[PDB]
C-alpha cells in the first residue's frame, strides 16, 4: 500500500484594497496560516498589489508546508465589476505563488460571492 | 431631477438609511423591488423576485427622470442614477443582523464574504463614476445621513477605499464558508 498526504485548503480573497490567504486543514475547523497583504508590505498603496499578494501567499505557504500540509484546494474569492467582470490577476498570482513555494494544487473553485436577497436577478 | 442610490451587502441598513434620507432630504423613497413589482419587470415566485436589470434600468431611466428620488435596493447601483452610496460595516454585524433575520448558514456566510470582499463597492465603481463609501459601524442611522447629506453639500461626487475589512478577518471567521 503505498499512500501519504496530507491536504489542506487555501481561501484566497481578493478585494478591492487588499489580498487574504488563509490555508486551513481539509474539515476547515484549523487554521493552518493566515496572511494578507498588509502584514507583508510597507505601504497602504502596495496591499491591493498582486505582488503582494505574491509574497503573502509566499509567507503562508511556507507556513503551512512548516506544518506538515503537502498540498491544497483552491477556495477563490474574486469578485469583479458588473459592466466587465474583471477579477484581476491577484488570486492567480497568489495560487501560482502557492505553488512555487513547494506546495500541490488540487481544485480550484471560484466561489466568489454574490449578496442576495431583495429583487433577484438573472 | 436628482436620483440618488443607496446599496450595499444585505443587512448593511439600506432600508432605513435611504428612508431617513429620503425624508430629511425632502425627497421620496422609492424601494426598487416594489417599484420592479409595478412596473411588471419583477415576478414573484414563493418568494423571490425575478427580474430582468436591463428591463429595470429602462424603467427607472423613464418614470423617475424628472424627479427627486432616494432609490433603495442592493441592485440600486445598476440603475441609471447620478450619485451612488455604497454603505458599508464590519462584516460581524452582517452576520449578526442576517442571523437575526433567519437567514441559512449559508446564506449568511455568502453575504458576511460578500462584505468582506468589498463586492457592491466594486460593481458600483464599474458602474458610476461619482460613487459615495461611508462606513456605518459605530454610527446612528442619524449620524450617517448627515454625513451623507454633509458630503454632498461640499459637494464631494466621489469618496471610495476608506474601509478594509482584511484587518478584522479574524473576528469574521464564525461566519464564513470554510467546511470541507
Ligand atoms: N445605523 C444603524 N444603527 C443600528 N442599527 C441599524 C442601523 N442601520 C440599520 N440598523 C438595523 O439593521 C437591521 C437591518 O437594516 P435594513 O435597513 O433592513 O438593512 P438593508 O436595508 O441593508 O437590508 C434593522 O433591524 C435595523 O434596525
Ligand atoms: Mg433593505
Ligand atoms: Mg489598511
Amino acid at each position: 500500500i503505498k499512500k501519504k498526504e496530507k491536504w489542506g485548503i487555501a481561501h484566497i480573497y481578493s478585494s478591492y484594497n487588499n489580498t487574504i490567504i488563509h490555508i486551513t486543514d481539509i474539515t476547515g475547523a484549523e487554521t493552518i496560516s493566515r496572511w494578507s497583504g498588509g502584514m507583508v508590505v510597507k505601504a497602504d498603496r502596495d496591499e491591493p498589489s498582486p505582488y503582494a499578494a505574491m509574497l503573502a501567499a509566499r509567507r503562508a505557504a511556507e507556513e503551512a508546508l512548516e506544518k506538515g500540509i503537502v498540498g491544497v484546494h483552491i477556495r477563490v474569492r474574486a469578485p469583479g465589476g458588473s459592466k466587465s467582470k474583471t477579477p484581476g490577476p491577484g488570486a492567480q498570482a497568489a495560487i501560482r505563488a502557492l505553488a512555487r513555494a513547494g506546495l500541490k494544487i488540487g481544485r480550484v473553485e471560484d466561489v466568489t460571492p454574490i449578496p442576495h436577497d431583495g429583487t433577484r436577478p438573472k | 431631477g436628482m436620483l440618488i442610490a443607496i446599496t450595499g451587502t444585505p443587512g448593511v441598513g439600506k432600508t432605513t438609511i435611504a428612508k431617513l434620507l429620503a425624508e430629511k432630504l425632502g425627497y421620496e423613497y422609492v424601494n426598487l423591488r416594489d417599484f420592479a413589482l409595478e412596473k411588471g419587470c419583477g415576478r414573484e415566485v414563493d418568494g423571490e423576485v425575478e427580474v430582468e436589470i436591463d428591463e429595470l434600468a429602462y424603467f427607472v431611466e423613464k418614470e423617475l427622470k424628472d424627479r427627486n428620488v432616494v432609490l433603495d435596493g442592493h441592485l440600486s447601483h445598476l440603475m441609471p442614477v447620478d450619485l451612488v452610496v455604497v454603505l458599508r460595516a464590519h462584516p460581524r454585524i452582517i452576520g449578526e443582523r442576517l442571523r437575526e433575520r433567519g437567514y441559512s448558514k449559508e446564506k449568511i456566510g455568502e453575504n458576511v464574504e460578500a462584505e468582506l470582499v468589498d463586492a457592491i463597492l466594486i460593481e458600483a465603481i464599474d458602474e458610476h463614476e461619482n460613487v459615495i463609501e461611508v462606513d456605518t459601524t459605530n454610527k446612528t442611522p442619524e449620524e450617517i445621513v448627515e454625513e451623507i447629506i454633509g458630503l454632498i453639500k461640499s459637494g464631494v461626487k466621489r469618496r471610495v477605499g476608506i474601509v478594509d475589512w482584511s484587518e478584522v478577518y479574524d473576528e469574521i471567521i464564525p461566519y464564513l464558508r470554510l467546511g470541507g
